[PDB]
RNA sequence: GUAGGAUAGUGGCCUACCAUGGUGGUGACGGGUGACGGAGAAUUAGGGUUCGAUUCCGGAGAGGGAGCCUGAGAAACGGCUACCACAUCCAAGGAAGGCAGCAGGCGCGCAAAUUACCCAAUCCUGACACGGGGAGGUAGUGACAAUAAAUAACAAUACCGGGAGUCUGGUAAUUGGAAUGAGUACAAUCUAAAUCCCUUAACGAGGAUCCAUUGGAGGGCAAGUCUGGUGCCAGCAGCCGCGGUAAUUCCAGCUCCAAUAGCGUAAUUUAAGUUGUUGCAGUUAAAAAGCUCGUAGUUGGACUUUGUGUUACUUUGAAGAAAUUAGAGUGCUCAAAGCAAGCCUACGCUCUGUAUACAUUAGCAUGGGAUAACAUUAUAGGA
């Protein structure tokens, strides 16, 4: 105990770190939202849109 | 004596090679019999219980070693394990499944019991060990 | 393999680099480019591992995606790009500029280089022949071309080329009596002077260096790269210049300087 | 031969419930005294 | 592949090969009741540990005293001996490394030195001080008796700011009874 | 061998014609392998023995064969075609199949985990700074293996020793106040998000039940000629042995011993100079062929300078993947490790470090020419 290290950033601008800097590292300072979604989801509908051609794809529930 | 020449490399080799032979635990391992044997070159086996029998004990001891017929389930090779400990054979039905291990001297007969080379580790899954320390049942009943 | 492989192991990435083993599976796979794969520097180690401009493999991305790193004059985007031996590096942001030169222990160091230093760079001429309609020409082992050179240029000379201009400025001819670095082997990085040529028909050819100190080491011609004509090279050393410390030697500094510093 | 008789002994033996003592220390202390009772203070386990 | 699987590890002790031979039996109870040790194993991989050192001297004493690599690794292995205090100054060669023993390693133990430099009434006293986390050398707290102190730092040697010997608040046992004690 | 054909190209790779060659006790050919090769692993005084499916490199395969398209690159299988073997759906007319990818299931077995989260790190790929990645990482399961390290410390009494006396040391579920993490938990931190660790408010120990186990106590081999039971039975016992009515050995209690968060039981190294090159034996213990000849093999006296014949050997050097091994530097709290860090307190510095050795045999290149091998010699085809 008594003593912590660690790094950081000191930016320009916050105009300049949403540029470079990650996403996560954004949220974490609330300059940004979190968009929740499942990966798992994500593959499974890419798997159905593939068996359907035009613009029908994306209306495959 | 020995072949001493520095150019008789070759004929050093082979004799070792020849003479490897002669030795009784060389020849062993490297004549291939052992996956001949019911275990076939395994540490442990399983197997179905035949019968529950006894087995003389040698001279000068005088005793009835109690033991099982054993049939192995991966190449249907039968074979007696001996029971040890007191009253154990009780706890062994026949018909059962039973892990069986060797005896502790790489397939010899171990003591007064004769041509006895493995013994009975497991029952129904459970070890003789906890069920003579009364630290686990058998599943039924 | 049923064709070409495009990943590189960490642990067979060349050491060189001196890659951390358990920083991850992988390693960057250096592009095609002038260099061969085990004798360059991509830029995303230049960029993170050396320089720390980048802190991560993403970030290297982003700073030559923004056109602000140059290889021999001319920006680069590739972040495997391999960079090697007299490659000049610039990045006009930060005003800086650097030579990739081998330290005395067979590793590239990153040599800060003056901004009338950095306008050139020295090429190692591999052959001279006749190229289509009988002009001659010669490439460099840094994949140059160059057609009507100095007909007195032969195979394993030197030559200064302007990367502005992109013409051959000077030329050092490969001959006994000129200070030499060791591109590769056991001896890269060091620096002395050509004592001898042990020409083998058929077989490679032996040169033997001898170091300012009077250190003689050999070495294949492959691996000699002329600095300058006589005894001073036309570019800037490190510190060491190419003089290769005994480990005692080397011990014997490290403990002075714990007493001093 | 007869197999009746397993288990004999064993089942006539008459059961002795084993007597609850204060354990012994564990690890470093355990090992304190066992150095005290041999270098500080018949074998270990004479009948005397 | 897994990164992890490139990451080392070996042993630090070996068990003897006779288990049960008096003399040694004796012998090292000794040292274990002498040293507050937990068990042989902290015997014995001190004495793997002093025979890898041997070993590495007897591998130079047998090379020409003119041979780089001896006057190299000799030094080393001679400066590493004398800043953790196994050997002294005036014992300056590879043949007084293989007079060293396994109390000079025990002696330079944590454990060791916090009783005998009197932070600790007996040997077991300071055993359980240091993994109480009553102990710091230098800034750094140290829990582990088995810390090989170095003679550049067996000078700070004291208690831990956070102990109640050390200039922190009392644990939990006077607190509690000053507690019982302003209830009344 | 010659001439063609085919191929990205060499080549009996294939065709025509021709020749009769090619390999072999210096083991060809064939057979066995529970045989992928290597880097390496275990054990090692030295020499050695054994292992090497598995994360690095090389090769090979995708249920068994064969064939092929596309393409720079495939004889590709998360591509196609056929046969064979299995097997799914069907409205019985057809249609679709390839987990030795990840997870999961069945089976087989002595024998092996979640049908989880994520592209944040490492890196790869595409038109691409942005998409994707069961590669990879994170967590779950996890006593394979490895590291550190609790289960008490101290004082005063009573009791018991040693150096009448009094200092020191040892015991007690006695009596006292102190210490503390296992646990629990605000919080912060950790992380892609969580979780664990680290840090920390409060809480948290007396039979500190917050109860250490696994094997033993005749010998080998550390520890009982204790007590009860059994009576050549039951059982023990790796080996020698114990048990037949007074059991140090079985079944128990007590006590004691060894290791200790571990310990017992069931291929291989050591011990083994019981495979012997170093380094064993052969009068009688196992072992000189009944005797001699004899080819290959192996081994061969002395002599040449002291005061472009060909090789072995030796010296030095070059080239040589990393990881592992040895080893330099470095206080992850220590350690196994890791490859980091250190310095001062500025808009930074030490060009910070990330050494070095080892690496059979064969091959390459210098120096040496003793020892040794082969070749050679008188009509000199000599200089
Ligand atoms: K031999
Ligand atoms: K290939
Ligand atoms: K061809
Ligand atoms: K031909
Ligand atoms: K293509
Ligand atoms: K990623
Ligand atoms: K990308
Ligand atoms: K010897
Ligand atoms: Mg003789
Ligand atoms: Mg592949
Ligand atoms: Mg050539
Ligand atoms: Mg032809
Ligand atoms: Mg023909
Ligand atoms: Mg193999
Ligand atoms: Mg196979
Ligand atoms: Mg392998
Ligand atoms: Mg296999
Ligand atoms: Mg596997
Ligand atoms: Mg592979
Ligand atoms: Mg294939
Ligand atoms: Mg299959
Ligand atoms: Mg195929
Ligand atoms: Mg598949
Ligand atoms: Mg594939
Ligand atoms: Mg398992
Ligand atoms: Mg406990
Ligand atoms: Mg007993
Ligand atoms: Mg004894
Ligand atoms: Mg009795
Ligand atoms: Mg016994
Ligand atoms: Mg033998
Ligand atoms: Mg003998
Ligand atoms: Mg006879
Ligand atoms: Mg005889
Ligand atoms: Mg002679």
């Amino acid at each position: 105990g008594g003593k912590s290290t660690g790094f950081g950033l000191i930016y320009d601008s916050v105009e300049n770190a949403k540029k470079y800097e990650p996403k996560y590292r954004l949220i974490r300072n609330g300059l940004d939202t979190k968009v929740e979604k499942s990966r798992k989801q994500m593959k499974e509908r890419k798997n159905r849109a593939k068996k359907v051609r035009g613009v029908k794809k994306t209306k495959a529930g | 004596g020995k072949t001493r020449g520095m150019g008789a490399g070759r004929k050093l080799k082979s004799h070792r090679r020849r003479q490897r032979w002669a030795d009784k635990s060389y020849k062993k391992s490297h004549l291939g019999n052992e996956w001949k044997k019911p275990f076939a070159g395994s540490s442990h086996a399983k197997g179905i219980v035949l019968e529950k029998i006894g087995i003389e004990a040698k001279q000068p001891n005088s005793a009835i070693r109690k033991c099982a017929r054993v049939q192995l389930i991966k190449n249907g090779k039968k074979i007696a394990a001996f029971v040890p400990n007191d009253g154990c054979l009780n706890y062994i039905e026949e018909n059962d499944e039973v892990l069986i291990a060797g005896f502790g001297r790489k397939g010899h007969a171990v003591g007064d019991i004769p041509g006895v080379r493995f013994k009975v580790v497991k029952v129904s899954g459970v070890s003789l060990l906890a069920l003579f320390k009364e630290k686990k049942e058998k599943p039924r009943s | 393999a049923r064709g070409l492989k495009k990943h590189l192991k960490r642990l067979n990435a060349p050491k060189h680099w001196m890659l951390d083993k358990l920083g991850g599976a992988f390693a960057p796979k250096p592009s095609s480019g002038p260099h061969k794969s085990r004798e360059c520097l991509p830029l995303v180690i230049i960029l993170r591992n050396r320089l720390k401009y980048a802190l991560t493999y993403r970030e290297v991305i982003s700073i030559l995606m923004q056109r602000q790193v140059m290889v021999d004059g001319k920006v680069r985007t590739d972040k495997t790009y391999p960079a090697g031996f007299m490659d000049v590096v610039t990045i006009p942001k930060t005003n800086e500029s650097f030579r990739l030169l081998y330290d005395t222990k067979g590793r590239f160091r990153l040599h800060s280089l003056r901004d009338e230093e950095a306008k050139f760079k020295l090429c190692k001429v591999r052959s001279v022949q006749f190229g289509q309609k009988g002009i001659p020409y010669l490439n460099t082992y840094d994949g140059r071309t160059i057609r009507y050179p100095d007909p007195l240029i032969k195979a394993n000379d030197t030559i200064k080329l302007d990367l502005d201009s992109n013409k051959i400025v000077d030329f050092i001819k490969f001959d006994v009596g000129n200070v030499v670095m060791v591109t590769g082997g056991r001896n890269r990085g060091r620096v002395g002077i050509l004592k001898n040529r042990e020409k083998h028909k058929g077989s490679f050819e032996t040169v033997h260096i001898q170091d300012s100190q009077g250190h003689e080491f050999a070495t294949r011609l492959g691996n000699v790269f002329t600095l300058g004509k006589g005894s001073k090279p036309w570019v800037s050393l490190p510190k060491g210049k190419g003089i290769k410390l005994s480990i005692i030697e080397e011990a014997r500094k490290r403990m002075a300087a714990q007493s001093a510093t | 031969g007869s197999l009746a008789r397993a288990g004999k002994v064993r089942g006539q033996t008459p059961k002795v419930a084993k007597q609850d003592k204060k354990k012994k220390p564990r690890g470093r202390a355990h090992k304190r005294m066992q150095y005290n009772r041999r270098f500080v203070t018949r074998g270990p386990n004479s009948s005397e | 592949v897994h990164v992890s699987f490139y990451r080392n590890y070996g042993k630090t002790f070996k068990k003897p090969r006779r288990p049960y031979e008096k003399e040694r039996l004796d012998a090292e109870l000794k040292l274990v009741g002498e040293y507050g040790l937990r068990c042989k194993r902290e015997l014995w991989r001190v004495q793997y540990a002093l025979s890898r050192i041997r070993n590495a001297a007897r591998m130079l004493l047998t090379l020409d005293e003119k041979d780089p690599r001896r006057i190299f690794e000799g030094e080393a292995l001679l400066r590493r001996m004398n800043r953790y205090g196994l050997l002294d100054e005036s014992q300056n060669k590879l043949d007084y490394v293989l007079a060293l023993t396994v109390e000079n390693f025990l002696e330079r133990r944590l454990q060791t030195l916090v009783f005998k430099t009197g932070m600790a009434k007996s040997i077991h006293h300071a055993r359980v001080l240091i993994r109480q986390r009553h102990i710091r050398v230098g800034r750094q707290v140290v829990n582990v008796a088995s810390f090989m102190v170095r003679v550049d730092s067996q000078k700070h040697i004291d208690f831990s700011l956070t102990s109640p010997f050390g200039g922190g608040r009392p644990g939990r046992v006077k607190r509690k009874n000053q507690k019982s004690a302003a209830k009344k």
